[PDB]
RNA sequence: CAAGUCUGGGCUAAGUGGUAAAGGAUGUGGCGCCGCGAAGACAGCCAGGAGGUUGGCUUAGAAGCAGCCAUCCUUUAAAGA
């Protein structure tokens, strides 16, 4: 009968164990801690990786709801660049690199959550994850 | 103390391990002494009243050893010579080998690389025979040098002289040196050790495991809660057991199991030196 | 840049000090007269203008000469310029020390090591009229290793150096690494 | 340390520190400097036990000018023995520094960091002194 | 940090008192509670 | 203990004076330069102090906050990778 909840956990992708925080935050949820790692792994049975963040929240019949954010800004830039790691020491070691294009067509995949409503803005939140892993910007 | 109460003390647990099983006595497969298994602090201590006591018995009570392990670092290459003419039973035997350094738990491992045959057939087994044995007492403290590859790429004999044994000694010597000459490393055992702790106590539990020489493993939760892995020195991890009980006062468990051996950090290198 | 100066009848050039200004003197092939500055606007002006950009002097005569600080001696125990040396520059061309800029980071600034301005002024000459200044030196393909000198340079409309060239402007090395020991 | 390799002399006489510098009372090299307020005799050793210091303090950090070199044997008689009997022999060495000598420098590096290295070295040596910038050490020939 | 001849400032939050002729220097922290002697 | 508790201006508050150094210090007076200045400053109160993003590498885990680097973007009145 425990109170109610808007719960901002932050679960990876495949990993879904009823092991904390999916556990003290959840035990007053109800939550099916199951139904996840079946509706979710199933959406994302596409990706197969990258972290997926996701809200929680439970009511009073002692049911529960999740609605899942985008995956981390570098993740998409990993993948289109034959990488896995960002380049250890940023901005001198170049391992691969996005043009001036397909950082204006990430900055759309993820547009409806920084704040922006544009992609001269958005792009640059992108063009500055470059830097950030050591991935120049082809131009 | 003097063998004469190392009698006593037979006797001690010949009539005590039959009042209380709830321990265990062990002679140190390794070096004598014998250990005494209890189950808590007070257990042992109060044994040692009775046992020092009502058996009259007065020995010593320290901590155990550790069985360290010997080795090198850089791969060496030296003359086994040993030749003795003089009129008869000449005793010539001589050979030439290959130290390299394995893995921290590589083990050991010979060559038999000679050629053509310069080293008779008949001789092999005992320069071998020799080399394992040698490995015995180490070149720092007299410990079982171990990991390490060993090479016979040449040596000469003589027809005459030449012996099974005069062999085991020129290969015997071989590794008696190349073991002093390729920077030895006093390696000790490391354990595999598992605390079962609530999350509540567990901020300091793994920290003072830190300040314990030890290198943290992990934390996968377990029931209301949570266990921790990781290694550390069997010198360093005596009588841990009122140490954990400390750090949770009472709500703690722990495990524990050997793995692998390992450089002691130089600083130890010589404090060993004993 | 300017400096208020006056003259000096010549009558104890410590007393000026004490005083509380700088005795000088100023000159050149035609006229040297004794002269002498407060500090305070000496300091001012020479901290920054130094002796790459002339400083024109304003006597009680209304003149406002155009000279270079040829010289200035100091106090070695404390230094206070003591005494300075005012060169009237003219239209005849003339040797004085054009300020190099540095501009672009070496290879050192990655690699490591530290950029040497063995030498951060040279001895050019030119017609008082064109007043040079910072003369750019290129650096950028320089690793802890050669360097560069002789007189490589881009050397405006006029300028002539007076050095050799051959004078190792500067050049990068070595930095200094705590471990590092060789004694024993 | 450091010191003289060769030497005409094995064993010189003591002498007197005056004021003046005689020369090094400007930069010349680094950005930043110290200076001797003081006069006095420093050891090889003291100025050892600075510049080593002072690039501790910065790890990899710029390069360091000692601008000045001992090179006057120091004399000592052995313990407990009188006077006469010769002189004594050398023990070490120091450089004879007066006021407003330009005793080491730094350059390149943060001014946070060469402000402070040289604070240190300071500590190392027996007399005060101070820490100068650039200015008008220009032109000292 | 009590008793000694070189009192100084061990972190922002410490502050240099005079109270009676010496130089105290207090802060949050009871181990920087310092005082010159 | 013989002759000014002499006159004008200034400093010192420890009996310093009435004998010690490096090195400490919002001591106390006094000169200075250089910044912010009522188109609201200093202390100040109530406020906000974010999103890309747990930056990337490393690690048991590093999420502003071990440590390497890197330090761009953003919506702004403003918020440092
Ligand atoms: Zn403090």
């Amino acid at each position: 009968k425990k109170v109610v909840a808007v719960v901002k956990l932050q679960l990876p992708a495949g990993k879904a164990t009823p092991a904390p925080p999916v556990g003290p935050a959840l035990g007053q949820h109800g939550a099916n801690i199951m139904e996840f790692v079946k509706a979710f792994n199933a959406a994302t049975a596409n990706m197969g990786d990258a972290i997926v963040p996701v809200e929680i929240t439970i009511y009073a019949d002692r049911s529960f709801t999740f609605v899942t954010k985008t995956p981390p800004a570098s993740y998409l830039i990993r993948k289109a660049a034959g990488l896995e790691k960002g380049a250890h020491k940023p901005g001198r070691e170049k391992v691969g690199r996005i043009t001036w294009e397909q950082v204006l067509e990430i900055a759309k995949q993820k547009m409806p959550d920084l704040n922006t409503t544009d992609l001269e803005a958005a792009a640059r939140m992108i063009a500055g994850s470059a830097r950030s892993m050591g991935v120049e910007v082809v131009g | 103390k003097t063998k004469a109460d190392q009698e006593k003390l037979s006797q001690a647990l010949a009539r005590l391990a039959e009042e209380d099983p709830t321990f265990r006595v062990s002679t140190h497969p390794e070096t004598g002494q014998t250990i005494i298994s209890g189950m808590g602090e007070l257990h042992l201590e109060i044994i040692v009243d009775r046992l020092k006591r009502e058996f009259k018995v007065d020995a010593n009570v320290g901590k155990p050893q550790v069985a360290y392990r010997e080795t090198i670092t850089k791969p060496v290459d030296v003359e086994g010579k040993f030749i003795r003419q003089t009129g008869g039973r000449g005793q010539y035997g001589h050979v030439k080998i290959k130290v390299e350094p394995l893995p921290r738990g590589s083990g050991f491992e010979f060559v038999n690389a000679i050629v053509g045959g310069v080293i008779p057939k008949e001789y092999i087994p005992a320069v071998q025979k020799g080399i394992e044995e040698a490995m015995q007492s180490g070149p720092l403290i007299g410990f079982p040098v171990v990991d390490i590859k060993v090479t016979l790429y040449d040596g000469s004999y003589h027809e005459v002289d030449s012996s099974e044994m005069a062999f085991k000694i020129a290969g015997s010597m071989a590794i008696k040196e190349a073991v002093q000459k390729g920077d030895p490393v006093i390696l000790e055992p490391i354990m595999r050790v598992e605390v079962t702790t609530p999350e509540e106590y567990m901020g300091d539990v793994i920290g003072d495991l830190n300040a314990r020489r030890g290198q943290i493993l992990g934390m996968e939760p377990r029931g209301n809660a949570q266990v921790i892995r990781a290694f550390v020195p069997l010198a360093e991890m005596f009588g841990y057991a009122t140490d954990l009980r400390s750090k949770t006062q009472g709500r703690g468990s722990f495990v524990m199991f050997f793995d692998h051996y390992q450089e002691v950090p130089k600083q130890v290198q010589e404090k060993l030196i004993k | 840049y300017r400096l208020k100066a006056y003259y000096r009848e010549g009558e104890k050039p410590s007393a000026l000090r004490r005083a509380g200004k700088l005795p000088g003197v100023m000159y050149n092939r035609h006229l040297n007269r004794k002269v002498y500055v407060d500090l305070v606007e000496f300091d001012k002006v020479f901290r920054q203008a130094s002796i790459h950009h002339v400083i024109v002097l304003e006597l009680p005569d209304g003149q406002s000469l155009p000279t270079l600080v040829r010289q200035v001696n100091l106090d070695k125990r404390r230094r206070r310029p003591e005494h300075v040396d005012f060169f009237v520059l003219s239209d005849e061309p003339v040797e004085m020390y054009v300020p190099l800029r540095f501009v672009g980071t070496p290879a050192g600034v990655r690699a490591g090591g530290v950029l040497q301005e063995i030498h951060r002024d040279i001895l050019v000459k030119v017609s008082p009229r064109n007043i040079p200044e910072f003369i750019e030196v290129d650096v950028s393909g320089l690793e802890i290793g050669d360097s560069l000198h002789a007189s490589d340079l881009k050397l405006p409309p006029g300028v002539e150096l007076a050095v050799s060239p051959e004078e190792t402007i500067a050049a990068v090395v070595p930095p200094e690494d705590v471990e590092k020991l060789a004694e024993e | 340390m450091l010191m003289p390799r060769r030497m005409k002399y094995r064993k010189q006489q003591r002498g007197r520190l005056k004021g003046a510098t005689k020369g090094g009372d400007y930069v010349a090299f680094g950005d930043y400097g110290l200076v001797a307020l003081e006069p006095a005799w420093i050891t090889a050793q003291q100025i050892e036990a600075a510049r080593v210091a002072m690039v501790r303090h910065f790890r990899r950090g710029g390069k360091i000018f000692i601008r000045i070199f001992p090179d006057k044997p120091y004399t000592k008689k052995p313990l407990e023995v009188r006077m006469g009997k010769g002189k004594g022999n050398v023990e070490g060495y120091v450089a004879v520094v007066k006021p407003g000598r330009v005793m080491f420098e730094v350059a390149g590096v943060t001014e946070e960091q060469a402000m402070e290295a040289l604070r240190i070295a300071g500590h190392k040596l027996p007399i005060k002194t101070k820490i100068v910038r650039r200015d008008a050490y220009d032109e000292a020939q | 940090m009590k008793v000694r001849a070189s009192v100084k400032r061990i972190c922002d939050k410490c502050k240099v008192i005079r109270r009676h002729g010496r130089v105290y220097v207090i802060c949050e922290n009871p181990k920087h509670k310092q005082r010159q002697g």
